RNA sequence: AUGUUU
RNA sequence: CGCGGGGUGGAGCAGCCCGGUAGCUCGUCGGGCUCAUAACCCGAAGGUCGUCGGUUCAAAUCCGGCCCCCGCAACCA
RNA sequence: GCGGAUUUAGCUCAGUUGGGAGAGCGCCAGACUGAAGAUCUGGAGGUCCUGUGUUCGAUCCACAGAAUUCGCACCA
RNA sequence: GAAGACAUUGUCAGGUGGGGAGUUUGGCUGGGGCGGCACAUCUGUUAAACGAUAACGCAGAUGUCCUAAGGGGGGCUCAUGGAGAACAGAAAUCUCCAGUAGAACAAAAGGGUAAAAGCCCCCUUGAUUUUGAUUUUCAGUGUGAAUACAAACCAUGAAAGUGUGGCCUAUCGAUCCUUUAGUCCCUCGGAAUUUGAGGCUAGAGGUGCCAGAAAAGUUACCACAGGGAUAACUGGCUUGUGGCAGUCAAGCGUUCAUAGCGACAUUGCUUUUUGAUUCUUCGAUGUCGGCUCUUCCUAUCAUACCGAAGCAGAAUUCGGUAA
RNA sequence: GUGAUUUCUGCCCAGUGCUCUGAAUGUCAAAGUGAAGAAAUUCAACCAAGCGCGGGUAAACGGCGGGAGUAACUAUGACU
RNA sequence: GCCCUGAAAAUGGAUGGCGCUCAAGCGUGUUACCUAUACUCUACCGUCAGGGUUGAUAUGAUGCCCUGACGAGUAGGCAGG
RNA sequence: GUCGAAUUUGGGUAUAGGGGCGAAAGACUAAUCGAACCAUCUAGUAGCUGGUUCCUGCCGAAGUUUCCCUCAGGAUAGCAGAAGCUCGUAUCAGUUUUAUGAGGUAAAGCGAAUGAUUAGAGGUUCCGGGGUCGAAAUGACCUUGACCUAUUCUCAAACUUUAAAUAUGUAAGAAGUCCUUGUUACUUAAUUGAACGUGGACAUUUGAAUGAAGAGCUUUUAGUGGGCCAUUUUUGGUAAGCAGAACUGGCGAUGCGGGAUGAACCGAACGUAGAGUUAAGGUGCCGGAAUACACGCUCAUCAGACACCACAAAAGGUGUUAG
RNA sequence: CACGGACCAAGGAGUCUAACGUCUAUGCGAGUGUUUGGGUGUAAAACCCAUACGCGUAAUGAAAGUGAACGUAGGUUGGGG
């Protein structure tokens, strides 16, 4: 699929409440850090003898993943999430279909 | 999931070995002050087979420079040595099959028999029948022998180690063929319970790495790494190459 | 081993052995789906309805 | 350096 | 996910290691030498450097995303 | 019988994204030779395995078959 | 004598480590295995005109695709056929006429749609925010999908209106954990500030066995609980297949249908074939074949007596009574 | 491992093993080092063996092709 | 229509058997008759329901009495013994 | 088989259970070996098999929905019992009638759409054209078509204009109807409308039939979650005492009379007895009941003799009977 | 022609406990529970008892926290008595 950028959208910063412009950007997930709590103690409970102690996902099924969408309101910086449905190839950047072109 | 028969040989229970009928341990003269200066003679008084080894041993008898009194010593009889036959142990002793020689005192070129490793260790190399050590040459600068082993290789020892002037007498041993299990099971009764041996193809999974299948066959290589544990290590472990060896020997 | 999969056998019979009961209505009914702007509406008349019927009653 | 048959 | 390395004429490589600039061999075609062939000799044609964007008085080169190949290492929905 | 594959000028094959039926070995013709072989040029060669449908058309997008084959067909 | 702050030894860390330990190694299934997915789903039919309704029924389809192929508005009308114009024919571009949709609407099928839902153009982000209600699946739980409102902010149009993704029916995902966004709100419990962490609300990273364990084989050395809920034997139903027998009569039989045969068709019988099924037997009906022995059936090879012949004799063939 | 004697033991190191190389060489743990921070901590560089890279090895495990045209009858193909 | 040919299987056997031929067979019609734990009436047992009766000698008011209807049963539930 | 050396054997000794020992059979290791024996953990767990102990009375099932690593199990809903509770002018109903909807199956249709499908006819030579000329053009014909026109024979589960029967939604009143006018922040141009109201009027039939051991309500729990059979509709299969669905009735859970016999068929469902009458079925004898009555048909050297049901067909016969 | 049962006697299988749901009976009732313990005793009994504690009388929110009358504790409809 084709998204463009700056998506003139409703946001709720509480200044603007109201539809305003909105850059467009790919969520991305982050790094998993240490010292949260499931984190530490997967560590303890991983921690001595005893092996692996918690599933392994291994039966992968799904193909493609959700697009979310990081929408940044223009003037207030709120950031708000959408979700798109399933799409293997996501572009963020213009080239919009033409049409009568040969 | 069966301890396999070369990891039951370590416990050592049938796998001994067979010591009754042999005639001592056999080494060279304790390294006294009369061998680190001069020399002490001995006679041999005995030409004797070993059960167990295929060269025979020579009874030696010196007198105790400290009391008075004999001392017998078993050493392995280097060929030509002959009941009678006065042996000279020393460093000052002359160049004769069956004197034992520092081996910084003798010449290079020097064959000898029941060498040293470390001076005083009584005899460690070159000890089977036929066997013998050659003197390559020396580093009289932090006293060394280069020789040469049995088996080819160069060693360095240091030019206090003693050795035997001559070649292990019994040699040629095992140019004939034995012919005959029966001759195999004599030789082995009086050595150790090693003998027959079972191809570890002909068992089963659980006896050998070897066993099982619907043909007889190891199913996976034969060379095993150096780094692989017991119950593992069977067949060719850490072989640098394997089939029928063509060309020369002595890589370098 | 296979099996049966699917039937409706015997379920008319049970369900009336108990029958099939009407739904007991009731007047006044719910206004649970009724439009918000109504409901809302509504209340405020009915506010009104029952302060005016109070103080008419002399 | 090479170049096949009659 | 991480760290790296590689993509250049039809084919195999250099030039990249800091912009002065696309080259070497095989291959193709034309001619020459030979009685003829190969070698040989002289020419011509062949990529503009994996795709875009970025920094440069004038970047294949330096930087950032992306496509493909490989090695190692990692794995709680 | 199931799971697969391939079917293109005489032979081996490349097509293929809703390009466009083409290349070598064959054959023919002309070169060269005294004449052959070898080479070097040019040409023809299919109604893409058959029949019916969907596309603007169709090996190629696209249905029912046909042919050639590979693997499995086991526990009594 | 050698050796020397190196070996060794202790701890931690990386590699290696079926030598060994523990465990696992789906389900449906005309037995199981192999195959397939009927396991989560959608269209039409089966389906018997409310609804619901099964089979490894039938014909198919889904895990996508789309910043437009979403939303609004305007203008126009499609497939096809006929008649016309240089190159240009049978397909190019231009013109008219007819044209109820015979087109197109992303995909499978069904439904729906003509000043539109189709084609072209213009503007846009209603594919937005908040939390409820409702329909289907249904336990009236979840999830998915959808419907109608409310409270906002927008888009479009002159406007009425329309828009909370795709014209409708499929196109998808719990707990725990991680992560992001928001509220800049609550807590870190002796009191504070700043980091950090934990909370609340809403998403994402996924379980396709799709209400969602983390999982390779082999056993002809085998074990246990069971199962005739289930295969391998007989028996029972059936008789596709096998075997056997009829009816017609185009033809063969040199001529001549029927001496003997007999096509194209069609009606049967039998359970000595092999299938189909799984009703009996899995706390056990001894599982091939041969040997031996008795009896039974007749669809009769021979023998008895006969009828018929393409029966001169002989031999033979067809048939009847006959086991 | 094979299994008296006799006669032999052919080709293949691509795959899986085994083995030899080693600071030219990518990845790479703990400890240690540097930077930032108020610190927890984060990041970076360095980074042993192993793997990878290069070589050897089959009396190691093992493996060791297909199609069609062609010879004064047919046939088969020495041949290509 | 009935009958016959078509019409062949294995232990000896089956309109149930015997047997039956203007049937004791087939088609049809009319009566009479036989008998279920079914129907009708009555009696008794129990269950359920609706009632009457503390006005005493009435010591059995969960008692006595009146009326009507009903009674199959595995798994299972409850009650009285 | 072997019998003078890998010989046989006594005693001593060593090796002990994931261990030993094995000239190798998974062999032997005290009748125990693909992991000995003994005791304990341990009454190990078992969705699996077996059993589960007195009587009577009353009520009385399910093999179905959804979910599950689920398919021999459970949870869930349903069926059932018990306890009852609130009332009982009464409430409702596996039913009809009236009024009003919905459906796309049976049937029907194809000179109606779609898809099939048989044949002839007439127009298309500008029909696609070919043969043959035409010196050649389709120009003259012969004519194979390919269309168009009007006909014609036969069809559809996934075709249809039409369209039943059965089944199915709703309504048949006092929670109704009618008249006047109060509230609102909703709505309207507007006391305009919407909803909820105050007040007033209408009881013999308060607005169809029939019935009503009453209606309504609540809690909590058992078992069940293998089903099978019959008529009818119906899918796969040649078919099946096969396999899978729909409605109902049954068996399971059910005795009794009949079908000789039999879970399902017919009749009828059951406290203990008496009497009468019957059902289905029977009345020659077995065997209770007419060798009854009446009209005909049949002679079988395999007659025939009551549905389910225990079989028979095509084709034939101056047998006989009636047309 | 599925399994157990040759016979008889005796033994022989839904128990108790902790915590609970519904229902019922009893006591008290916005309170209730004496029995941890103490006092007492004819001594494991019976009798008596303080302070607590449990549950209930308040909920809601993750939490900080806040915390239940406009009204004759409301209006309308039905409602036994
Ligand atoms: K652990
Ligand atoms: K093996
Ligand atoms: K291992
Ligand atoms: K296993
Ligand atoms: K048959
Ligand atoms: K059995
Ligand atoms: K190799
Ligand atoms: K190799
Ligand atoms: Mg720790
Ligand atoms: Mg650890
Ligand atoms: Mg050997
Ligand atoms: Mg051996
Ligand atoms: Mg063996
Ligand atoms: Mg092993
Ligand atoms: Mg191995
Ligand atoms: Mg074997
Ligand atoms: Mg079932
Ligand atoms: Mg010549
Ligand atoms: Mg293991
Ligand atoms: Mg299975
Ligand atoms: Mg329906
Ligand atoms: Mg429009
Ligand atoms: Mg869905
Ligand atoms: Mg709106
Ligand atoms: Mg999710
Ligand atoms: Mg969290
Ligand atoms: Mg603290
Ligand atoms: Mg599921
Ligand atoms: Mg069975
Ligand atoms: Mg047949
Ligand atoms: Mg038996
Ligand atoms: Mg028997
Ligand atoms: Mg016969
Ligand atoms: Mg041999
Ligand atoms: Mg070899
Ligand atoms: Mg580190
Ligand atoms: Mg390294
Ligand atoms: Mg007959
Ligand atoms: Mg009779
Ligand atoms: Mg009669
Ligand atoms: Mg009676
Ligand atoms: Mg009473
Ligand atoms: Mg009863
Ligand atoms: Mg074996
Ligand atoms: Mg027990
Ligand atoms: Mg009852
Ligand atoms: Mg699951
Ligand atoms: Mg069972
Ligand atoms: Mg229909
Ligand atoms: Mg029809
Ligand atoms: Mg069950
Ligand atoms: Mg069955
Ligand atoms: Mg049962
Ligand atoms: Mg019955
Ligand atoms: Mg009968
Ligand atoms: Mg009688
Ligand atoms: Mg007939
Ligand atoms: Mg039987
Ligand atoms: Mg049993
Ligand atoms: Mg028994
Ligand atoms: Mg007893
Ligand atoms: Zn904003």
């Amino acid at each position: 699929v084709n998204v463009p950028k700056t998506r003139k959208t409703y946001c709720k910063g509480k200044t603007c409440r109201k539809h305003t412009q909105h850059k467009v950007t790919q969520y991305k997930a982050g790094k998993a850090s240490l010292f949260a709590q499931g984190k530490r103690r997967y560590d303890r409970k991983q921690s001595g003898f005893g092996g692996q102690t918690k599933p392994v996902f291994h039966k992968k099924a799904k193909t493609t993943k959700k697009v979310v969408l990081r929408l940044e309101c223009v003037k207030c910086k709120t950031r708000a999430q959408l979700t798109l449905k399933r799409c293997k190839h996501f572009e963020l950047g213009g080239e919009k279909k033409q049409k009568g072109q040969a | 999931g069966r301890v396999i028969r070369n990891q039951r040989k370590g416990a050592g229970s049938i796998f001994t070995s067979h010591t009754r009928l042999r005639q001592g341990a056999a080494k060279l003269r304790t390294l006294d002050y009369a061998e680190r200066h001069g020399y002490i003679r001995g006679i041999v008084k005995q030409i004797v087979h070993d059960s167990g080894r295929g060269a025979p041993l020579a009874k030696v008898v010196f007198r105790d420079p400290y009391k008075y009194r004999l001392r017998e010593e078993i050493f392995i009889a280097n060929e030509g040595v002959h009941t009678g036959q006065f042996i000279y142990a020393g460093k000052k002793a002359s160049l004769n099959v069956g004197n034992v020689l520092p081996l910084g005192s003798v010449p290079e070129g020097t064959i000898v028999s029941n060498v040293e490793e470390k001076p005083g260790d009584r005899g460690a190399l070159a000890r089977a029948s036929g066997n013998y050590v050659i003197i390559i040459g020396h580093n009289p600068d932090e006293n060394k022998t280069r020789v040469r082993l049995p088996s080819g290789a160069k060693k360095v020892i240091s030019s206090d180690a003693r050795g035997v002037i001559g070649v292990i007498a019994g040699g040629g041993r095992v140019d004939k063929p034995l012919l005959k299990a029966g001759r195999a099971f004599h030789k082995y009764r009086l050595k150790r319970n090693s003998w027959p041996k079972t191809r570890g193809v002909a068992m089963n999974p659980v006896d050998h790495p070897h066993g099982g299948g619907n043909h007889q066959h190891i199913g996976k290589a034969s060379t095993i790494s150096r780094g692989a544990v017991s119950g593992q290590k069977a067949g060719l472990i850490a072989a640098r190459r394997t089939g029928l060896l063509r060309g020369s020997q002595k890589t370098q | 081993a296979k099996s049966k999969n699917h039937t409706a056998h015997n379920q008319t019979r049970k369900a009336h052995r108990n029958g099939i009961k009407k739904p007991k209505t009731y007047k006044y009914p719910s206004l649970k789906g009724v439009d918000p702007k109504f409901r809302r509406n509504h209340k405020h008349a009915l506010h009104g309805t029952a302060k005016a019927l109070a103080a008419a009653k002399k």
